């Protein structure tokens, strides 16, 4: 679910608006012109797709490494 | 088990009976006093074996 | 008080054009603050 | 000399319990803490004041089907903290620490359910171990070794029942269902080297798997005293106790009256009775009786819901004493007794997972 | 027949192959 | 705490899918080897000499493993495997008493850290060390049977290093020609080629130093014999061309990936053609012709890459091992293959193939000669694996 955050005025006709969703995940916020608003309140995205560093980010039982503290090389 | 029900596909499903799910790793970890069990930090010797 | 934005993208892009803004920001509709930005 | 309901409570499940065991290692002045062991469930409570109980903590075992029998309070001397372990019909037994709720400790090594668990009185490592594989094992529970297996070309034949540390902790005694009472002893020189020996042992450092004691001998025993099963005894100072299902509760001596404990020869082939107790309605096996720890009274569950009360004291067992504490509400059976370090309070468990409570008025 | 039985027992196997479906998704 | 009661979870997750990826093998693969050693490996090195007994259904090998046991005796082994030469021979597939055997064991002082067969001598190897030098032994003059005293002959040791390493490099055009990399941060050449008075003592001929971390890889030229590069934890690659005459300012130097980079891998077939693998979970690529670009970059890794090696008898076929209990096989033709949105959900187009078998960090692993596809893979779990992918997958 996304929200509105920042609301910049292009010099000329236009006033992008800054979004951020409530999930908190891998995503960044997003610079959102008041045209599209009310358009994208909010997402929903298949999981192949999501950005792959910060998608372990709902779970340490994602994926670990198991020595989790090496001692050899 | 696949029925075929004419509508199309019908499976009736039941559980596994055996399913032989057990650790598959040095067969002795598993009666090591807890807390070192699974210590996966240092080299440990064991008999050979080989599969195919 | 607290307010936090950031100022490329990936793709070393940029997302900050020159205007006047106006933005809230949080503590620790309301408080808000208004600014203009200009690439000197 | 008087007890009163204060109290009586009752499980859930229904499954009836057999444990009960304050903690006698209470630092003075600290809570009344005591623990009962159920069907697969244990239960912590805690002593209050106008007969009030509070629930603490309690666990339970899922991924088998077992019918948990005894328990026994320890500590630890690394950091004192409060010890418990217990042990049901799969014959394994498991070590908890309340202090972080957690089972640090199991072994295995019977064949068979356990029936009862003691410590030395003095070293706070060594487990007994009592099962029904006719082998009465002992264990250092801090280096993680076996010591000995009392049992063997001389043992007993079927299915030990119970066991009892001498007041010193030097000396045991045992009975079993062939109406047989065997000795054992401890401080055989042979037997501390071993002990000491256990005290010191590094797995890593040897390629030799650790060498425990078998001893295939009592010291002396008979099956004299009983016509039936025998299933708990006493050390009395350097007198004896035992129960059978014949209504009778019996002392007696080894050898002769003048016969001393500590010069018995091992073919000694006569014993010295002193005197009976009686009762009524233990027409079933495996009810136990306890003693406060100052032994001066005596406590005893009941088939048919009664007690029934002596004094340890001058009293002669001809006519030492008679008291029976009774009310209305349950009958089915009550297994086991147990008083604090003190003789405060004491408590009992019927048959059908309800609780007692027994407030003295002295 | 507490249906429980046929609940608990189903039940266990599912959960497994759940979390399951999401790792390998990932 | 927290972490422990993760592990145990994680470690009972692992367990099942091991389980499944086994239950699935045979519909995956053209062969399926595993073999548990006592003490697990550090080491892989396929000999390259091959020897195929007629009237049979196999063919016969040898293999380079090392040893890091916990404190008993140390041991170089090599040992043999019979590998079915067939294709209609399926107890098992062949004899029905065993198909690996040890056959060479050589006593050694501390653990093995790396280990080569030399390309002009292939009784000729090297060896990395706990200590600050080099070992080099000819198995032959060593019998199998292993010394029941201990130590033996280091046959001619080396000398100029100061702590331990891993880099380990003959020249393949130049005898003797053999280059080290050790947390010294600098590059140490001795030259065996004619050392008539070993004395097990001979030093490094140059040392070089340019980079400022501790190294972590170096290779050969595989046409030239005057050509080489570093990897530092610097994130520095830098060539050293030799007869330069310059141990602190190499040929050329530039940043490689984000993170650390751990091991570097030059195409045979190709003149120019280098594969670059780091710590940043990224592989990248070069050509000798020019080097500010990262050609392209392969993000599957979900940890850090510890090995990679060119495929022989296949020109675009490559290797990427790390510690996510994985092993990748990319391709380089298809680069950027518009594929179906399922064939996308399965993975970008290039990658080519990624294997299942290990279920702990994949210490090592080697292709072989000898034999098109098929390639060893030693885990910290006193585990050795041999395969054979599915043939359908290529054409
Ligand atoms: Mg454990």
């Amino acid at each position: 679910h996304s929200t509105v955050i920042a609301k910049r005025k292009e010099d000329s006709g236009k006033i992008k608006l800054l979004l951020h969703w409530m999930p908190e995940d891998i995503l960044p916020d997003v610079w959102v012109n008041e045209s599209e608003r009310h358009q994208l309140k909010t997402k929903v995205v298949h999981l192949s797709k999501l950005p792959k560093d910060t998608a372990l980010l709902l779970d340490p039982n994602i994926y670990r490494t198991m020595p989790q503290k090496r001692l050899k090389r | 088990n696949y029925v075929y029900h004419p509508k199309g596909a019908r499976i009736d499903v039941s559980i596994n009976e055996c399913y032989d799910g057990s650790y598959a790793g040095n067969p002795q970890d598993i009666h090591r006093q807890p807390g070192f069990a699974f210590s996966r930090n240092g080299p440990v010797k064991r008999t050979p074996i080989t599969h195919i | 008080f607290v307010a936090q934005m950031t100022v490329f993208d990936k793709n070393r892009r940029l997302q900050l054009l020159d205007g006047e803004y106006e933005v809230a920001m949080q503590e620790m509709q309301g408080p808000t603050l208004q600014f203009t930005l200009r690439w000197t | 000399y008087s007890f009163k309901c204060v109290n009586s409570l009752k499980e859930d499940h229904n499954q009836p319990l057999f444990g009960v065991q304050f903690n006698w290692h209470s630092k003075e002045g600290d809570p009344l803490v005591f623990a009962t062991v159920g069907s697969n469930r244990v239960t912590l409570y805690e002593c209050h004041s106008q007969g009030e109980i509070r629930l603490l903590q309690s666990y339970v075992d899922a991924d088998a089907d077992e019918n948990f029998y005894t328990c026994a309070w320890t500590y630890d001397s690394n950091t004192s903290h409060p010890l418990l372990a217990v042990a049901g019909s799969r014959g394994i037994i498991r070590i908890i620490n309340p202090i972080t709720m957690q089972c640090i400790k199991h072994y295995v090594g019977h064949g068979n359910a356990i029936n009862e668990l003691k410590f030395h009185p003095r070293d706070p490592n060594l487990l007994l171990s009592v099962s029904k594989d006719h082998a009465l094992r002992l264990w250092n529970i801090q280096t993680d070794t076996l010591v000995a297996i009392f049992g063997g070309v001389e043992g007993h034949r079927d299915e030990v029942l119970s066991a009892d540390y001498d007041l010193l902790g030097e000396k045991i005694m045992s009975c079993g269902m062939d109406h047989s009472l065997k000795l054992w002893r401890i401080n055989s020189k042979r037997m501390m080297n071993a002990i000491k020996e256990s005290y010191d042992y590094n797995p890593n450092k040897t390629n030799r798997p650790f060498i425990s004691q078998k001893i295939h001998f009592p010291d002396f025993s008979t099956r004299d005293i009983h016509r039936n099963y025998v299933d708990c005894v006493r050390w009395l100072g350097d007198l004896i106790l035992s129960k059978s299902c014949e209504n009778a509760i019996v002392c007696w001596k080894p050898g002769k009256m003048e016969d001393d404990i500590d010069k018995i020869k091992p073919s000694e082939s006569n014993v010295t009775i002193l005197g009976r107790f009686d009762y009524s309605q233990c027409d079933i096996w495996y009810m136990r009786f306890s003693m406060d720890f100052w032994q001066k009274m005596l406590a005893l569950g009941n088939q048919v819901g009664k007690l029934y009360v002596w004094d340890l004291e001058v009293e002669d067992p001809h006519k030492a004493k008679c008291t029976t504490l009774t009310h209305h509400k349950c009958g089915a059976a009550i297994r086991q007794t147990s008083f604090s370090r003190d003789s405060s309070i004491l408590i009992a468990v019927c048959d059908d997972a309800s609780i007692w409570r027994w407030d003295r008025l002295r | 027949a507490d249906h429980e039985l046929f609940l608990q027992a189903f039940e266990k196997p599912t959960q497994i192959y759940r979390f399951l479906r999401t790792r390998n998704l990932i | 705490k927290e972490a422990a009661f993760d592990d145990a979870v994680e470690e009972r997750v692992i367990n099942e899918e091991y389980k499944i990826w086994k239950k699935n093998t045979p519909f995956l693969y053209d062969l399926v080897m595993t073999h548990a050693l006592e003490w697990p490996s550090l080491t892989a090195q396929w000999l390259p000499d091959v020897t195929r007994p007629e009237g049979k259904d196999f063919s016969i090998h040898r293999l380079v493993l090392g040893t890091h046991t916990s404190d008993e005796q140390n041991h170089l082994v090599i040992a043999s495997v019979q590998l079915p030469n067939d294709d209609a021979q399926f107890g098992g597939f062949g004899s029905v008493s065993g198909k690996i055997e040890i056959e060479i064991k050589i006593n050694h002082e501390g653990e093995v850290n790396r280990a080569r067969y030399m390309p002009q001598n292939p009784c000729i190897i090297a060896t990395k060390t706990p200590s600050s030098d080099v070992l080099v032994f000819d198995y032959t003059k060593h019998p199998s049977k292993p010394d029941p005293s201990g130590e033996c002959n280091p046959d001619l040791r080396l000398r100029g290093h100061q702590k331990e390493g891993y880099g380990l490099s003959w020249n393949p055009n130049l005898s003797g020609h053999l280059l080290s990399a050790s947390d010294d941060h600098t590059i140490c050449l001795w030259d065996i080629s004619a050392v008539p008075k070993e004395g097990k003592v001979v030093d490094a001929k140059t040392i070089f130093t340019g980079h400022t971390a501790v190294v972590e890889d170096v290779s050969w030229h595989l046409l030239h014999e005057s050509l080489f590069g570093s990897v530092a934890d610097d994130q520095k690659l830098m060539i050293w061309d030799t007869r330069s005459n310059n141990t602190s300012k190499p040929s050329h130097s530039v940043d490689a990936h984000t993170a650390e980079v751990n091991c570097l891998s030059f195409n045979p077939y190709s003149e120019f053609i280098l594969a670059t693998g780091s710590a940043d979970k990224t592989v990248a690529l070069w050509d000798l012709r020019n080097l500010k670009l990262k050609l392209h970059s392969f993000e599957s890794h979900k940890d850090e890459i510890f090995q990679v090696q060119w495929s022989p008898h296949n020109e675009t076929i490559l290797a990427s091992s790390g510690t996510d209990r994985r092993l990748n096989v990319w391709d380089l033709s298809k680069i950027g293959e518009e594929q179906s949105p399922e064939d996308a959900e399965d993975g970008p187009p290039e990658l080519l193939f990624i294997h299942g078998g290990h279920t702990a960090k994949i210490s090592d692993f080697s292709w072989n000669p000898n034999e098109p596809w098929v390639i060893c893979s030693v885990s910290e779990d006193n585990i050795m694996q041999v395969w054979q992918m599915a043939e359908n997958i290529y054409n």
